[PDB]
């Protein structure tokens, strides 16, 4: 079935370079986009880029450009992505996710270990069992107010899901509870019959036209009671 | 070789240098600026193009009156990468898809110089076609220079949608309200054009038009890629506005009618048209081109509306020509 598997896990010094191999499976590979999300351990998820499989287009983050480099074997179904000057920050999982504007299916994520030497978002809400809670994200004419939204929910240990796309609309799967609304420059997700098992980080992510990123929030951690 | 009619601004650089380069088949690529333009060439009748794009209301007065032959769809294989659900929607013009295909497809509104006009206009919000429609904000807009565009059909039916009256009414009434709100504000209106503001904006030359969503999208990119400071802007007013859809047509008398259908079967591509409309500023009709193209234009919503949006947009009807010969004289009324 539709999936994408990732590399093996890798230990690495602070001068160096590392290639996370993604490969994926069941699907029309050249028809997709294909995005990376780092997630240094314990924070949010961050944009790296994006490759057209189809043209080798590469839109790389401000941030990386420079020291980034996105490639793909066609042949073999598989994207590349190049760090160059691994620092001290770096460590993290570097997951892989098929872009269709959203990220639908994502990779399980590589692990990067370099040892040696945006969209305000809430960080936690508490709720009990039953009642509903809501949680906003704030961007901008550039971002959030422009160009449409996505959701993603990261339970516990496990790589983000897709929870919403396209301002709103709930992968099936998603259940009725989960919804989100807009209005200006904010999206706010709003999960209502809350029981035990939302417990998790919901990060909202928007394309900022004009610094051409995919801003992700900086996440809030929902604790259930 | 092939010879070809299109809109201004309506495709990417490269993209016949492709088609040529891939296929053999040379190409001649002349332009229009409005619907009537086209439509004029076409009753002229010996206007030798084998590839027209109209809009869809004018797609379908030209049906009912046999000016495209029927398409040959064993020669459009790439036809099944057309969006059904957009197809259907077009049956209103084109019965069973029988002589156009979809290219690209857009809105209209207002495109503004944010600067310029808060200067002008201060934190009034540009969301009410009041901009543009209502004396008291363009006798003062009009220093910086108002574009309407000049067609009936564009100026007319969005006169009316502002006023809440139905944009496809048949009234003679009608006409009168929406007409004598244009000559209201006329006198403020820099000059009517189809097409040189998009070019106007970018250079501060006029600070507010009515335009299409990717002329202004094309307009806005231009101003910042000549880096002076200009921010360009694109706003559905509140009232909504006009939907449309522009499809590649292939006349009767036509004669490179094979090599017409194999540059309509190269732009059914998911890729070549994500190209074009990355480009162009405006959505095509293939959902498989999406996930390849610049997200700044496959995730706008002014690009790609959602229903919220739409459920309040007009699509120009087929009208009587009883009407049509209304909406022409009303407007060269205005001239």
């Amino acid at each position: 079935q539709v999936q994408l598997v990732e590399t093996g896990d890798e230990v690495k010094t602070p001068g160096a370079s590392v290639k996370v191999s993604c490969k994926v499976s069941g699907y029309t590979f050249t028809s997709y986009g294909i995005s990376w999300v780092r997630q240094a351990p314990g924070q949010g998820l961050e944009w790296m880029g994006w490759i057209n499989p189809n043209s080798g287009g590469t839109n790389y983050a401000q941030k990386f450009q420079g020291r980034v480099t996105m490639t793909r074997d066609t042949s073999i179904s598989t994207a590349y992505m190049e760090l160059s000057r691994l620092r001290s920050d770096d460590t993290a999982v570097y997951y892989c996710a098929r872009d269709k504007r959203y990220m639908d299916v994502w990779g399980k994520g590589t692990t990067v270990t370099v040892s040696s030497g945006v969209l305000t978002q809430p960080p936690s809400v508490s709720g009990a069992p039953g009642q509903k809670v809501t949680i906003s994200c704030s961007g901008s004419s550039s971002n959030i107010g422009r160009n449409y939204v996505s959701w993603y929910q990261q339970l516990p240990g496990a790589a983000p899901k897709l929870l919403l796309y396209d301002n709103n609309k709930r992968p099936s799967g998603i259940p009725d509870r989960f919804s989100a609304s807009k209005s200006g420059p904010s999206t706010t997700l709003a999960i209502t019959g809350l029981q035990t098992g939302d417990e998790a980080d919901y990060f909202c992510g928007v394309w900022d036209s004009s610094l051409r990123a995919v801003l992700f929030g900086g996440g809030t951690k929902l604790t259930v009671l | 070789s092939l010879h070809i009619y299109n809109w201004t601004d309506y495709i990417a650089p490269t993209t016949l240098k492709d088609f040529t380069k891939e296929s053999g088949i040379d190409v001649s690529y002349d332009v229009f600026d409005s619907n009537e333009t086209l439509e004029g060439k076409l009753v002229s009748g010996h206007s030798g193009y084998d590839i027209v794009v109209p809009s869809n209301n004018f797609l379908g007065k030209q049906i009912q009156a046999g000016a495209f032959q029927k398409l040959d769809k064993s020669k459009l294989p790439n036809w099944k990468n057309l969006d059904p659900a957009l197809l259907k929607q077009l049956e209103v013009s084109d019965p069973g898809n029988q002589y156009a295909v979809p290219y690209l497809w857009g809105t209209n509104g207002i495109g503004y110089n944010v600067a310029k006009v808060k200067e002008v206009l201060g934190d009034q919000p540009i969301d009410s076609w009041a901009i543009l429609f209502e004396p008291e904000n363009m006798k003062k807009l009009a220093k910086c220079g108002v574009a309407f565009m000049d067609s009936g059909d564009e100026m007319l039916p969005a006169a009316l949608n502002y006023l809440g009256l139905d944009p496809n009414t048949h009234d003679p009434k009608d006409y009168k309200k929406a007409e004598e709100v244009l000559t209201k504000v006329r006198p403020y209106v820099s000059y009517f054009h189809s097409s040189k503001y998009i070019s106007d904006l970018a250079n501060g030359n006029i600070c507010v038009a009515f335009g299409y969503s990717g002329d202004v999208f094309q307009a806005a990119a231009r101003a910042e890629e000549a880096g002076k400071g200009i921010d360009i802007q694109y706003v559905i007013p509140k009232e909504g506005a006009n939907l449309w859809f522009d499809l590649m047509a292939i006349p009767a008398d036509a004669k490179a009618a094979d090599n017409a259908y194999a540059f309509i079967d190269y732009l059914l591509r998911p890729e070549v048209i994500a190209k074009v409309s990355d480009y162009v500023g405006y959505a095509n009709a293939i959902p498989g081109a999406r996930p390849l193209m610049d997200k700044s234009v496959s995730d706008s919503e002014e690009v790609y509306p959602p229903q919220a949006v739409l459920d309040k947009l007009y699509v120009s009807a087929v009208l009587p020509a009883k009407v049509l010969r209304l909406q022409t004289r009303t407007w060269t009324r205005i001239k």
